[PDB]
């Protein structure tokens, strides 16, 4: 089908420092594309949908970037909150696939 | 003063301090069917105050992103009073509207939007060999919204909600051709349209066609500054006009 | 407005049937459709179908056969089975409501319910 | 036998030899234009050298 | 049909305003060069009549070709009638929602040799059956068929060498007018076929050959041209942008509204 | 047996001939007609209809409604073009596509003047000032506002009343123009400058957007019907 490649596999960053995670797929999905935040073992939580829109409650330290097959997302300031996994999808046909993943440590 | 205006439908009555003008149609008032184009024989009926009066839909919110709404006319109605239940008992019907969008925001605001009225908008699949089914083609006085970005096939059979081709696979700044108005938030707080029966029969079944879809699509997209409201509605009231009926046997649905 | 939860049977025998129900609540199921996704901890984040606001479904093709998903509008409740159940199926599953403004991606997720389908 | 005008920058004859009025030549020679309905499909009627709102 | 001409103006210096007005009314300014600008008296002899529906849809176009071999049993041609197969007329039609006009209807029938084995093929001159049916009636299912008799239904013999045949049709409908598009359902449940395709029912066309298969093989074409008389429109539509897809409905693969080109001030 | 003599043109088809023909069903008897509101009898009708121009094509903008979006800002300099576009409204690339520019391709020739209005979508605190010039050919495009006032030219105020209008008037050698790109009948050039800066208060945003919209005037007509490069085709659908 089609399949979502996440970099980097992991980071280690400090509070107001700037991020930089990218998500590349196989072929072209017309940026349908979403982000979610996951915490410690809860629900994931949507935060940048249509590859560049913020979410409900979502602040506006996040940023969405890319078109065709390359995408990005930005932390401009980070803050306790943010730490956790973060996964790019895409939905632009069945079958629907999940990133590998991307976690933060905050040391 | 050009700027007020008042419209009493019923018992029901619109007041709006800021307006353009009334856009009627194609110069077109809706008036009650002749007798040398009627075609079905018995006596039609004519409820007069209890359907032609101003029905509000749910609200939509506008964003920043936002990409546009539509709805289907004979369709947003049909659980709305006494108008979706002569819909339900009757077979025929022929009726004109006036639809009322309106939205408010201050000096510090910005923003554009289209409100054309389009009949018989057929629209589009995203898997080409299918056509789209009825939920996603209309919900019952909800707003179908459109997208940014291009939709993707599957079992779903949806609408190809790209926005600027409208789901029609046309121009969108070709759409005012259409009678339509806009709403500018530097001068305009409401739109008035108002439309007669256009078909290409003199009576046509309420619940197998909709011979009309207002659509509202933000040409100009929403911006303040912080500290501003963020939360900017958009509210639809539509009102029959010389509403008939003809054809009176059991409830359908 | 609040949003939806779940009921699960927690753990069950191998080559066991699954049935987890999700209850939708502060939407109708007539304008939205909902997600089945599966949070393994060696497989990451998968999908195992969707129920469509009209009605149709659409499954995963590992997973076609053994899975189908019904609903029922006016009890506002979803329901769907699988089959066979191997090992590899340990996992957190989720249901989850989509077309988040249109744009198919999902907005609200379950508390998740957690099995284990070991002796 | 009609006798019509001859579109140039002179008459031309015409008769309708068939029974049925779709069997006739095309008409050619309408010329309408109502375009108020679509440019001005107002409710008040706008004068030009007036302002739009007051 | 002469178009208005220009009057002569003068500098002013007044509270008159046709330059500002207010777009938001669904209005469309009817001002002249003669309000903003100075300009002479010109007389104008140029005439709009060449852009009237009479002119600009009364002229004959291809909708359809069809194909049928002399040497079988099953050498027929079946054609059911539509005007959504072709891309130019569709386009042409699909500017208004509601048409009714009267119909010119020609043929156009050529023929090949096909690669026979026979020695000296003289074949004589061939001649041609086209039968219209209209929904409801009996239907060919050979060439050497009973149906073909054509008691009722109307059909044209045409032998060739000569000029094509033609003929008119009235304007056929059960409603007022023409429906190029429909939004609706052909059920009350809303369930199955959507769009234009319910309202189609026009009948079905049958070609042949009324020779027999003398020595040798021929395999004909014909092709069908459109011509619509006294019409009348109503409600204008905005033009096709996209490309067409399928027949029976409006899908489409979306597109830019414009080509592109490298600035905002590029001349 | 009357002596005839056929001519030269007899048993021909040509597709615009205009003559009758026999009916296929004789004494049918048609639907009545109804009154149908819109009724079109005039191609010219609907060019003179406004239509949104996408002046922002700029290569990134086609697939989305940035394109019908024209950027304007509070600046630091004054004199500068806002945008700008040759006067070819049926060949040029952004007029092509246009409801006046999509009945142009359906004919060869045309001749009238061109209406063109601008419509402020800003916040109801901004001002500006802005000139809308239009050059006959014969020169190149004016490169600076110094250029641009020596033509035909309008000064626009923003106020209350949130729209102006550009009368591109009919200054040609002949009587027609060709639709197709020619350089014997070339038209000239529409750009926009700034006159003024849009000086706007605090806790508002700097940055507006101008809509922009095409139609014909009354003196506007058309020739030669031809067939519409916009559509194609490899087989039968
Ligand atoms: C030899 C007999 C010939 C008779 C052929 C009759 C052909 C009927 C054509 C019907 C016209 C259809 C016009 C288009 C309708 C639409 O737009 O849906």
């Amino acid at each position: 089908d089609i399949q979502m490649t996440q970099s980097p596999a992991s980071l280690s960053v400090s509070v107001g420092e700037t991020v930089t995670i990218t998500c590349r797929a196989s072929e072209n999905v017309y940026r349908n594309l979403a982000w979610y935040q996951q915490k410690q073992g809860k629900s994931p939580q949507l935060l940048v949908y249509a590859a560049t829109n913020l979410a409900d409650g979502v602040p506006s330290r996040f940023s969405g970037s890319g078109s065709g097959t390359q995408y990005s997302l930005k932390i401009n300031s980070l803050q306790s909150e943010d730490f956790g996994s973060y996964f790019c999808q895409h939905f632009w046909s069945p079958v629907f696939t999940f990133g590998a993943g991307t976690k933060l440590e905050l040391k | 003063s050009d700027r007020v205006r008042s419209i009493t439908l019923g018992n029901s009555t619109i007041t709006t301090q800021e307006c353009a003008n009334v856009v009627v149609g194609y110069g077109v008032w809706p008036e009650y069917l002749k007798d040398n184009e009627a075609t079905a024989e018995d006596q039609p009926t004519q409820p007069d105050v209890a359907t032609c009066r101003f029905y509000t839909l749910e609200s939509v919110q506008w964003m920043k992103n936002s990409a546009g709404w539509w709805w289907k006319l004979p369709d947003a109605l049909s659980q709305m009073g006494l108008f979706g239940q002569n819909m339900q008992y009757h077979y025929l019907g022929r009726t004109g509207y006036t639809i009322h969008v309106q939205c408010n925001a201050s000096k510090f605001h910005q923003g554009c939007l289209l409100v054309v009225c389009v009949p018989e908008a057929e629209m589009g699949c995203s898997n080409l060999n299918n056509t789209p089914e009825f939920s996603e083609l209309s919900g019952g006085d909800s707003a179908r919204m459109f997208t940014d970005t291009q939709v993707g096939e599957s079992n779903a059979k949806k609408v190809q909600t790209a926005v600027w081709n409208a789901g029609m696979g046309v121009g969108v700044g070709n759409l005012t051709i259409f009678p339509h108005q806009w709403i500018n938030l530097r001068t305009n707080n409401s739109a008035t349209l108002v439309m007669p029966y256009i078909n290409s029969v003199p009576m046509d079944n309420m619940f197998r066609h909709n011979n009309l879809t207002l659509m509202i699509i933000p040409f100009v997209p929403l911006n303040y500054s912080e500290g501003s409201s963020p939360y900017v509605p958009i509210t639809v009231t539509i009102a029959p006009m010389c509403a008939e009926y003809n054809g009176l046997r059991l409830a359908s649905n | 407005q609040v949003q939806l939860k779940q009921s699960g049977p927690g753990l069950v025998q191998p080559s066991q049937s699954l049935s987890i129900t999700c209850t939708v609540s502060g939407f109708s199921l007539t304008n939205y459709g909902v997600h089945w996704v599966r949070q393994s901890p060696g497989k990451g984040l998968e999908w195992l179908g969707v129920i469509w606001r009209g009605g149709s479904t659409d499954y995963n093709a590992a997973f076609m056969s053994r899975l189908s998903i019904t609903k029922d509008n006016s009890k506002s409740q979803v329901f769907f089975k699988m089959n066979s159940l191997q090992a590899d199926d340990t996992a957190i599953y989720y249901c989850a409501k989509g077309d988040y403004y249109g744009y198919d991606a999902m907005d609200s997720w379950g508390q998740g319910t957690s099995v284990t389908v070991s002796r | 036998a009609q006798v019509s005008t001859q579109k140039t920058g002179i008459h031309y004859t015409n008769i309708n030899y068939y029974k049925d009025a779709a069997s006739n030549s095309a008409n050619r020679q309408d010329f309408t234009q109502d375009p108020g309905k679509f440019t001005e499909p107002v409710k008040d009627i706008m004068v030009k050298t007036m302002p739009a709102l007051n | 049909a002469r178009v208005a001409d220009t009057i002569s103006s003068r500098p002013t210096n007044s509270e008159s305003i046709p330059a500002l007005t207010a777009a938001e009314t669904g209005h469309t300014s009817q001002v002249v060069p003669s309000d903003t600008m100075q300009t002479r008296h010109v007389k104008n002899y140029h005439s709009r009549s060449e852009s009237s529906i009479e002119n600009f849809l009364c002229r004959s176009a291809c909708v359809y070709y069809a194909t049928y071999t002399n040497n079988s049993k099953k050498g027929f041609a079946e054609w059911v009638i539509n005007t959504r197969q072709v891309a130019q007329l569709r386009r042409k039609l699909e500017l208004f929602t509601y048409l009714r006009f009267d119909l010119e209807l020609t043929f156009v029938i050529t023929s090949a040799q096909q690669p026979s084995t026979a020695s000296s093929v003289d074949a004589p001159v061939q001649t041609h059956q086209i039968m219209y049916v209209p929904p409801g009636g009996p239907v060919p299912t050979k060439v050497k068929d009973y149906a073909w008799q054509t008691s009722t239904n109307p059909s044209v013999f045409w032998t060739e060498g000569n000029a094509p045949p033609r003929m008119s049709i009235p304007f056929i409908s059960i409603g007022n007018a023409y429906s190029c598009f429909y939004d609706g359902w052909t059920q009350f449940s809303r369930n199955g076929v959507y769009g234009i395709n319910t309202l189609n029912n026009m009948g079905t066309l049958y070609m042949r050959h009324v020779n027999e298969a003398g020595q040798g093989p021929i395999k004909s074409t014909v092709r069908i041209y459109f011509k619509p008389k006294h019409v009348k429109a109503w409600v204008p539509r905005p033009p096709r942008l996209c490309q067409y897809e399928k027949q029976k409905n409006v899908n489409f693969s979306p597109i830019g509204v414009t080509t592109s080109r490298t600035d905002i001030i590029t001349t | 047996g009357l002596p005839v003599m056929t001519t030269p043109g007899s048993t021909q088809f040509l597709t615009s001939d205009d003559f009758q023909s026999p009916s296929a069903m004789p004494q049918f008897d048609v639907t009545p007609e109804m009154q149908i509101p819109g009724r079109v009898n005039n191609l010219m009708e609907i060019a003179e209809v406004d239509s949104v121009v996408p002046v922002n094509n700029t290569e990134d903008n086609v697939s989305s409604l940035k394109a019908y979006q024209i950027p304007v800002q509070s600046n630091s300099d004054n004199g500068k073009q806002v945008f700008g576009f040759p006067l070819q409204p049926g060949a040029n690339n952004v007029l092509n596509r246009t409801l006046l520019g999509e009945i142009l391709n359906y004919y060869t020739h045309w001749s009238g003047s061109i209406k063109l209005t601008f419509m402020f979508c800003g916040s109801a605190m901004a001002t500006g000032k802005f000139l809308l010039a239009y050059s006959p050919p014969g020169a190149g495009v004016p490169k600076n506002r110094k250029d641009a006032m020596l033509g035909t030219h309008v000064i626009w105020d923003v106020g209350l009343q949130s729209s102006c209008v550009l009368c591109v008037p009919w200054i040609s050698q002949t009587h027609y123009r060709y639709v197709v790109e020619d350089e014997y009948t070339a038209a000239g050039y529409v750009t926009c400058w700034y006159q003024t800066n849009i000086v706007v208060p605090a806790d508002v945003q700097s940055s507006c957007d101008i809509l922009c919209f095409v139609s014909a005037c009354n003196d506007f007509s058309v020739r030669m019907l031809k067939d519409t490069p916009f559509i194609r085709q490899d087989t039968f659908y």
